[PDB]
């Protein structure tokens, strides 16, 4: 839960994840970019957010 | 085995600590030790069973950490703390169970479960943190090539023996002279017999010598001396040594003379206790030695001079008896013992499951024929098993 | 009673860590501990005992905390607390032995001392801290019904029980079949007694059967089998089942044949040990049955021959043994036990003040007659003293 | 002793906690206590050893600091500090070797080592930490004069006596009547015997009595009661009471009649059971007054009419017995049992090193002696070398 | 179990509530409960098992929730709510029947189905709402360690039994002295009979004693007692013990003597009841204890006279009756009843759809089998069935 | 036992020189022991036990210093000093004979009325002076 975290600041758990690449889902209310590039999508853009 | 130790050391303290009403400062530290073994697990996939009945789990951990609070616990954090420890501690016994039900001829004291050799990597080192019990003590200790020790009240040291020794017999078993004995558990009780009485004995005296290699060495042993076997005392109708026929015996009860306990360690006498009775300590021992004597009674009232006639028929066999109870004992090895439950606790589940016997242990875990054959492979695997069942024990 | 356990064992944490020249790192947490107990008990008036000889002992709190400055314990600082945990310890022990006298026919689990009452408030619930012990973490896991287990040495499952079963008979008791046991605590000496020898058995073969229904589940069962009952090896003169007469026992002790234990639960086989002797496992069970066989030895030397003639009358009477020993088990129930003393506990307490028989235990906290009916009042009443036993003993002994 | 226990907890706790791979968070107070026992052993100079062949051994402290700033323990921090470990666990282990080996009549509870002694003073009070353990905590109640208790599974309390008392007697001892008994740790098996069965007794009743006088007050006893004697059930042929001349037994067991225990204290009767077997209990009593008796059957089967004659000669001779078995109890003092093991390390302690008898112990460390004598003096030297035994058991 | 009396409840309300015309403040809260359900239950798939011809079932829930604006509620607000409900109420259905035939030895207190372990889960919590019927109060309170008890009208706790036991015969079955019962159900009824009818009987009285040991404790029992047994009050022809023979039974009814009835918990007499018939209170109790004696008239008519004659033949048998009918009782388990129909349920649903005999209960859910056996074991899966039965009766 | 002794060494000194018509150089020192022993027992609570016959006694200690700045001791002097020894000798000799009657098997040597056992507290080891019998 995104809002917990921003509520703990205890960054632990998400960064753990984050650096070992755990499977996750931030849950949470969350603005997104609409790309419409397939260049985008080869490059991966979206794993470097 | 120190991470499976620690696991489940920090679900007790959980569930002992993480209780409504309790001041966050009670549980701080075991809170980050919980939280770090829950960021040590996530994302592992475990599988434990397929041995036996056993069957065949899998286990997943995708838990969130353990929150705080200000000053004291709540209902809320105790039940949301609860699920991840009821999980967690599932998962625990389960490995408990799987490595319990295994054995290993080579390397026999290193995991043999799927689950406990992946506890064993580099990554969940994390997980370690206090051991203090006595069992996974011992373990360390013996990892580190340091004297073990594990204290047993009553310690179930000798394997299951009714046995006896003539040394005067004869066909017609009507003039015998011998010992029998029970080594039983942690308990000796001998018995010297002499159908004549020692009347042609030199001296009047009749030696007799019973001799118990305990298969361990036990140290700081506390033992009861009994002039009288109790178990020996009553007449019975005993088997031959073949088989063959059955004899008689209708003892009468005298004095032990002379009593010499010798305790050996390497053959080597390093305790003596010469006419003494009650409690006597065994420092450090592998060997028994207990010689006695029956004497022959210089004066003898008529009813005592009527049950021992100068020639046979011998209707009342002279007996001399002597009980040894080791009460309490230290020893570096794993043993059975009336206080503990980790021999029955790997028995049990190994008996639940159907556990095929293996090449290490006897079949159905029986004692006798396991401390009769006590290998240092049977040893190795036996501790592994029991440091097991003792973990498994902190939550189950 | 976790409020109860928990005053206790901050109690004895003190007296265990708080010490003369120890460092404030060592007893931060329990003096933060300390504190809050002082905290919810400050303020509040308490009352144990009127029943029996027990005083009416009223109890105040007005105290002062420990203070947090200091970097090492001095000799003060440890006599300022220990006089405050010495009245704390006098209030949890009078209000322990005021709850251990009591006893409830309905909710013998609940509290009933007005002051174990007093302590099952909200307010109170901040005292509850680590509880580690055997019996509170039974007591926890028990009010949320999750398997509870007690570790019993030498359980005492069997009540006081010496009798004998006579499958042949008549009136001149001199040609008898049949069996005398003792079950008693954790022992069961049993032993089959045939006068001819089995002469005119079936094949020479005498079957004797003893079943020993336990009043409560044991599970993980350490337990001793020999082959020989010495109790009942000896000349004896037995009163008849009437009490009419007596007649005369004159025992030679065969080896039993085919000895077989069976550990049974609800009825169905769970362990089953055949011509085994020594340690063995008994994993779940609640009913025992030895079936041991007396066998005519087909060989006899002349002694033996003269023993068993062919015909009355008999004096040398056949016997096969057999000893069980539960050595350690494991219960749900709480059971009385050579190791423990909470059953000594509850009895001393209340013996001492002679507290009145009660609706639910025995006249005299007598054990046998409690294990012979060991209701789930009585259970729950037991296993409530028991726990308040437990408690006082972290602190009064 | 405060100050030893204290040393041995730390040094017990360092082995447990410091482990490879623990979060410092785990071990960051036990890290401070054991730079402070660092900082308060440093510079002291101490010495053991001197008696009997144990060793002269001279302890220099020069120790650095525990590191603070890690996160987790790796290898090097665990073998730093446990260079440290075995050297102080080494001196704390001597000390105690030192401490159970000496003895003083006045002052017997103080300090005898020189180490000891140099370790009550002031200065080393900053070692002081937890003092959990039962002994070190009854030391501490004993210190400050409060009621002290330990609690004894089969306490050790009756010394070793085998004898018996003829209330009537002949020369020959054909028409006896009396009791034998054993005393023994927790046990008491006694039985009254009656030659003639009370055939000439006034009401045809026989009755005997056993007072079995404690050393120490035992509360909250549990205990054991059983209507059979079992040692004295079988044929004997027993010494005469000035061993001149030796008589015959021959037991016919009839069941005990209005059997009634009293447990007194003071001479006043605190428990009393009649006609009860099983599991009683003793709130507190010094004394133990067994009160049975032996009742002729007043019908008797043929078998049993040709047991017991009108007259002499008696070949059967009626028996009662009693057994009590003191499974638990409580005693302010220190006593030897069956499940602790301090007696059996002192006696091998002092076997070990062949320390010579002292003015206060009897030679061997013989319980059965001390048990019997067991006067002020030597409950004071008794507990102290017990709590220097737990102590050195915590770490040896 | 909570979750899913809370869906039969919500349901239940639904179909109660939801009617053309009401008011909507009649149904905002049972609105709002609805809509949390459909939330709670949306987006999951259950799947009820294909245990005996019971069929494998899957169920999806993609309900939109129902409209709160209205101020009455129209037929299109019933019907829509209907469509839904029809749904909910045969998934409840099949989940009820799927928990009704399983069960289990080790933890049959717990959900058996998986659908029912499903909404266990900490996310279906939500559904939870009023537990106000008795059996899921009981429920409740037992999962809180909380006293509950049953309330029964003619509880069926005696095991079908129709037995005789004969003090005095002989082969021919002309004299026979002993006693007679039925115990049926809520029902006792118990006969004496003497052929001889107490000529030879010390104070010309036969005394009768009929123990019945419940199998659980019952409390605030009304009991009717009367002083006959009509079914012991005709001549019969009755199978000997061993079934070789069969014997003559002429009863002649006499008014029984001395009648005392107690009621016994754990040996001790909670109530006793002598001379006393019509309704009596048993407030708690664990036996009965039924004790009558058969009285010889003293005076008799020429009549009378004819029918008792000094010596055989006895053509006129002696017969003392007892009826003892529980109306109504408390009870901590679970049991069945004249007014419930829980076991009729459990058993209905077994029979249809051929569940295989388990482990726990007897073949065809037998309640003599049932009640003669009732372990614990078969007292949590005995509740468990009938708490999900009486679930389904809200319902079916 | 050194401050129950040191009490009565004290008040034997005082008794013995305390006397009129002498300097104060010669109790000046005994003077300053004196009001040492006052103020340490001021304000203490003691309770002499009731063992056997042996009466209960409270003792409460509220006393004002003895007087400095007198070139020789005068009568009103000696009079309060009297009056103050007075009260404090009978406490000792209260506490010795409670001390005299008890006896444990243990620790005999330590003290066993609670009287000597506050008395063995480290606030009145102030009082310790001279012990030379
Ligand atoms: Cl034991
Ligand atoms: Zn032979
Ligand atoms: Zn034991
Ligand atoms: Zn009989
Ligand atoms: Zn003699
Ligand atoms: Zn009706
Ligand atoms: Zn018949």
């Amino acid at each position: 839960n995104l809002e917990e975290l921003m509520r703990t600041g205890d960054y632990a758990q998400i960064t753990n994840m984050l650096l070992n690449n755990q499977p996750v889902a931030l849950v949470g209310a969350l603005p997104f970019i609409t790309d419409s590039s397939v260049i985008s999508l080869v490059a991966k853009l979206d794993a470097t957010v | 085995m120190d991470v499976l130790y620690s696991l489940s050391k920090t679900l007790k303290d959980a569930r002992d600590k993480i209780v409504e009403g309790t001041l966050y400062s009670n549980v701080s530290d075991l809170i980050q030790q919980f939280n770090q073994m829950i960021i040590t697990m996530n994302g592992n996939e475990f599988q434990t069973g397929g041995i036996g009945n056993l069957p065949i789990r899998n286990w997943n951990f995708d838990f969130g950490l353990l929150g705080t609070t200000l000053l004291n616990l709540d209902a809320n954090y105790v039940e949301t703390a609860r699920n991840t420890i009821d999980y967690f501690v599932d998962f625990v016994d389960n490995v408990c169970m799987d490595e319990m039900v295994r054995e290993s001829q080579r390397n026999g004291i290193a995991p043999q479960s799927d689950s406990l050799r992946k506890l064993s990597g580099i990554k969940f080192k994390r997980i370690n943190f206090d051991n203090s019990s006595e069992y996974i003590e011992n373990w360390n200790l013996q990892n580190r090539r340091q004297r073990t020790g594990f204290t047993f009240h009553k310690p179930n040291i000798f394997p299951y023996s009714a046995s006896f020794t003539l040394n005067r017999s004869q066909p017609a078993h009507d003039n015998l002279m011998g010992t029998m004995w029970l080594n039983a558990g942690s308990e000796i009780q001998v018995a010297g017999f002499d159908y004549s009485c020692a009347i042609n004995a030199p001296a009047n005296i009749q030696q007799f010598e019973h001799i118990v290699q305990l298969r361990r060495v036990l140290t700081t042993a506390t033992i009861t001396l009994l002039p009288d076997a109790e178990r020996f005392s009553f007449p019975r109708v005993i088997n031959s040594a073949d088989g063959a026929t059955t004899w008689y015996f209708n003892p009468v009860i005298l004095r032990p003379n002379n009593v010499e306990v010798e305790f050996l360690l390497n053959g080597q006498i390093i305790n003596t206790y010469q006419a003494r009775f009650g409690t006597i300590i065994a420092r450090n021992f592998d060997t028994i030695r207990l010689s006695f004597q029956l004497m022959r009674p210089p004066n003898m009232t008529p009813a005592v001079a009527a049950l021992f006639p100068n020639a046979q028929p011998f209707e009342h066999h002279a007996t001399v008896g002597l009980t040894l109870r080791i009460e309490s004992a230290v020893c570096e090895s794993v043993l059975a013992d009336a206080s503990k439950t980790m021999l029955a606790n790997v028995t049990s589940v190994r008996q639940e499951y159907a556990i095929p016997v293996g090449p290490v242990f006897p079949p159905g875990m029986n004692w006798t024929d396991l401390i009769t054959n006590y290998s240092p492979s049977r040893e190795d695997n036996l501790q592994r098993v029991f440091t097991v069942a003792s973990i498994r024990s902190m939550l189950v």
